[PDB]
């Protein structure tokens, strides 16, 4: 179906204790394949997938120079939004940023993102018609007026119709065996007691979407196994059914707690 | 200034198999702001070794990471994992069971 | 390990043509390329700035291209104006650093529709004056060290809307007419040359 | 827009020169660039709100700074002749990789070894041709510079008192007078054909203006001929028959 | 690829 590609950034100010952590991942749907860190001796964007080690040193060196970059303005960032919400240079905030693009299995761009966050909530986001801006308050209006006197708007347009299409193409093709593969679960349900609870669960699946009484049901968020693949399971208080949906598994399975 | 609490959940990548090589996992997300505090415990001493996944976030803004250490699971050790966040008036600790 | 080159480093072209500038670079992690025209007296004015992952822009008879993986660009000036000569240099922004290419030097030289070309000898206050010719005629050197032969050079009288080129010849010798002054040029075979 | 002081610089070898610029007013960031003959536009250093943030191959001689008042100074120092160039400044908004920068007209600076060649320029007009005006039925009126060293030099056109640039044309580069000696003299003409019922108006005043820039009232001067300093030499010329 | 982008808030 359809792909996306994401890059998703963190820098947390640390008062006294010197100049920001800045953390920046990649990601390909689910899977991670780069990663930086400024708490690194010498700080380099490295690879997290093998499909993605083939690159030469010229991609190498201009990833490493561009997360360094965003962490110099990230920083830069943090000090100007102290003055923007007089805010004391003593407390430890963060900015989040995400951008990235969605393709179809056409390959051509469904949507483009770039978004950011001050201390967990939204404070400026590139609409989805990649040419004007929802700033959340006045603080970021006035980043918002700057970024369209500076034509921000402009480049992230061209990169997310271009650049950001071209290489998530690229980088299906060269990881078409872990990317383009949807590994199905492995489901089964366990028993744990005039009241007990019935236990669904789903083991090893790729990608991270799954689906599993919508009220008493509980269910726990998707969580990565460790090795690329995720679970996820839901208990309810013969007659109880869970439905179990993937886009790896041939048909919607139901099951029933075999005693 | 947001302060969400980290759902925490303790588990394993392979199922249940004591005696084989097993990669035991403690899974916090939801929390907000990044600074966090993640042990994993054995008998209720600390594992030495620990390693944790790059620092993301989803759609909301929170974050989430993954702890995970290599063990071999037993009938007799007992692990569990120990979160304290800014979030937490005491640190809470989620001890793991095969069937959750 | 950036170099920006440029070609061709002059061009002197008739108005209303088309002229193609060329810009290559080598090092394709770029934040931007500009393209700047430089006069003489006002110095450096950028005219097209095409974003990192733009292909193009557009800005009048003005239409630029980029290529970050050949490393190239060029720009288009569709129908030049005499108004356009000046030197237009190419800019790259690299990570924390700027660089300018070599540049090209552009003339535009205008239609004289009406040439009248005569050699004239100024009031001593010895100036010799070639004026009214067409743009194709090239004002050549002086054949001698004694003799200054300055290159052509137009003026705009817009309040009647005509121009003309002019050359202007000097010299201190005693046996020094403007009837030889800038026969080291070719000149037109109708040139005027009153007595 | 950008301003910079001076516009132009006549100095000695050893010495040191302070350049000064006041960018576009709300610009936070300031650009220093050097354009030579032999390298073209090279670009010095880059001030953003008071600290540095990027450099070029600037040498260890040149130094610049920008202060609060977002106005920045450029100092080179142990001055040598192949400092000779254009010193540009540039400003912008801030440091978006999306945004231009704003040039100014520019410093011209020349490093003599010694200012003993140092001359200022001999002007003269030349009145029209009376077969000129018979037959082209204008008048072109030609301004002569002379002997001046160095290149610095302005020319402009000042039609009855007031300034004109309508029929006007002016050499881009001086004339060197002797090519065979490497210090020669400098020549530079200019041209200002007005009708030719203007020029034989006899109540017209035609006056070409050389601003020559050459040494300061500060500098030393060790020779019993006139001092070459900043000065304007001009030719009048009124109407005739 | 990354997108190369400078844009201070
Ligand atoms: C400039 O490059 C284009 C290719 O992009 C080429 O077709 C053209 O001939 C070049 N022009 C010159 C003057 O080299
Ligand atoms: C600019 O030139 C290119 C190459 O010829 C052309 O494809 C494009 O349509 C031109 N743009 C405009 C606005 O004319
Ligand atoms: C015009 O004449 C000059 C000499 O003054 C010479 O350098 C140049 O090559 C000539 N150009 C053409 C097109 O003949
Ligand atoms: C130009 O005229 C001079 C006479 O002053 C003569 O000596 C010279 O040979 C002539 N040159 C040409 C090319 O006719
Ligand atoms: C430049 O030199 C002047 C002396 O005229 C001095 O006052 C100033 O501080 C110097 N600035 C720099 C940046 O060196
Ligand atoms: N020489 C002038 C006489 C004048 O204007 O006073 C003419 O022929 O018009």
């Amino acid at each position: 179906g359809s792909h996306s590609m994401r890059y998703f950034h963190t820098s947390v100010s640390r008062p006294g204790r010197g100049e920001p952590r800045f953390i920046t991942v990649g990601y390909v749907d689910d899977t991670l394949f780069v990663r930086f860190d400024s708490d690194a001796a010498s700080p380099r964007e490295e690879p997290r997938a093998p499909w993605i080690e083939q690159e030469g040193p010229e991609y190498w060196d201009r990833e490493t120079q561009i997360s360094k970059a965003k962490a110099q303005t990230d920083r830069e960032d943090l000090r100007t939004l102290l003055r923007y919400y007089n805010q004391s240079e003593a407390g430890s905030h963060t900015l989040q940023n995400m951008y990235g693009c969605d393709v179809g299995p056409d390959g051509r761009l469904l949507r483009g993102y770039h978004q950011d966050a001050y201390d967990g909530k939204d404070y400026i986001a590139l609409n989805e018609d990649l040419s004007s801006w929802t700033a959340a308050d006045t603080a970021a209006q006035i980043t918002q007026r700057k970024w369209e006197a500076a034509r921000v708007a402009e480049q992230l347009r061209a990169y997310l119709e271009g650049e950001c299409v071209e290489w998530l193409r690229r980088y299906l093709e060269n990881g078409k065996e872990t990317l383009q593969r949807a590994d199905p679960p492995k489901t089964h349900v366990t028993h744990h007691p005039h009241e007990a609870t019935l236990r669904c669960w789903a083991l090893g699946f790729y990608p991270a979407e799954i689906t599993l009484q919508t009220q008493d049901t509980e269910l726990v968020e998707t969580r990565p196994a460790g090795d690329r693949t995720f679970q996820k399971w839901a208990a309810v208080v013969q007659r109880y059914t869970c439905h179990v949906q993937h886009e790896g598994l041939p048909k919607p399975l139901t099951l029933r707690w075999e005693p | 200034m947001i302060q969400r609490t980290p759902k925490i959940q303790v588990y394993s990548r392979h199922p249940a198999e004591n005696g084989k090589s097993n990669f035991l996992n403690c899974y916090v997300s939801g929390f907000h702001p990044s600074d966090i505090e993640v042990d994993l415990l054995k008998n209720g001493e600390r594992i030495e070794k620990v390693e944790h996944s790059d620092l993301s976030f989803s759609k909301d803004w929170s974050f989430y990471l993954l702890y995970y250490t290599e063990f071999t699971p037993t009938e007799k050790d007992e692990y569990a994992c120990r979160v304290n966040h800014v979030t937490l008036s005491q640190p809470k600790i989620v001890k793991w069971d095969r069937d959750m | 390990k950036q170099e920006v080159t440029q070609i061709p480093a002059a061009l002197s072209v008739p108005e209303g043509e088309n002229l193609v500038l060329n810009c290559s670079f080598t090092d394709s992690a770029i934040y931007n390329l500009q393209w700047f025209r430089q006069d003489p007296g006002k110095g450096l004015t950028s005219l097209l700035l095409i974003q990192s992952s733009q292909r193009e822009q557009t800005s009048g008879r003005l239409n630029a291209s980029l290529d970050k993986s050949s490393g190239r660009s060029t720009l288009y000036i569709a129908a030049s104006q005499p108004g356009d000569s000046a030197t237009y240099l190419c800019a790259v922004s690299n990570f924390n650093k700027f660089y300018f290419g070599s540049g090209t030097k552009l003339n535009v030289k205008p239609n004289i529709q009406n040439p009248d070309p005569a050699v004239y000898q100024l009031r001593d206050s010895s100036v010799c004056l070639f004026t009214d010719f067409d743009s194709q005629t090239n004002v050549s050197q002086s054949k001698d060290s004694d003799v200054y032969i300055t290159d052509k050079c137009v003026l705009d009288m817009r309040s009647m809307d005509f121009k003309s080129n002019s050359a202007v010849a000097w010299s201190n010798k005693s046996d020094f007419a403007c009837a030889n002054a800038f026969n080291n040029s070719i000149i037109p075979e109708d040139t005027f040359f009153p007595s | 827009g950008v301003t910079q002081t001076p516009k132009h610089l006549i100095t000695a070898t050893g010495q040191r020169v302070t350049l000064r610029c006041s960018p576009r007013s709300g610009d936070l960031s300031v650009y220093w660039y050097q354009q030579s003959l032999d390298q073209g536009l090279q670009f010095l250093i880059q001030y953003y709100n008071g600290e540095e943030r990027a450099k070029g191959n600037i040498l260890e001689r040149f130094s610049a700074q920008q202060f609060p008042d977002l106005h920045s100074e450029l100092n080179l120092s142990s001055l040598e002749l192949g400092d000779s160039a254009l010193y540009f400044c540039a400003s912008s908004v801030a440091t978006y990789s999306t945004d231009t920068q704003y040039f100014g007209p520019g410093t011209r600076l020349t490093v003599l070894e010694d200012l003993k060649n140092v001359f200022p320029p001999e002007v003269a007009v030349f009145e029209p041709s009376e077969a000129e005006i018979s037959h082209t039925q204008k008048a072109t009126l030609v301004c002569l510079a002379t002997g001046f060293y160095p290149d610095h030099v302005e020319l402009s056109w000042w039609v009855n008192g007031k300034e004109v640039h309508s029929g006007v044309c002016t050499d881009p580069q001086p004339l060197k007078e002797q090519p065979a000696l490497n210090d020669s003299r400098y020549c530079l003409s200019s041209r200002l054909r007005v009708s030719a019922t203007f020029w034989q108006n006899p109540r017209n005043h035609f006056r070409c203006q050389v601003q020559f820039y050459g040494l300061s009232e500060n500098d030393e001067w060790t020779q019993d001929r006139a001092k070459p300093v900043t000065q304007i030499v001009s030719a009048e010329a009124w109407g005739r028959a | 690829t990354r997108l190369a982008l400078i844009a201070p808030k």
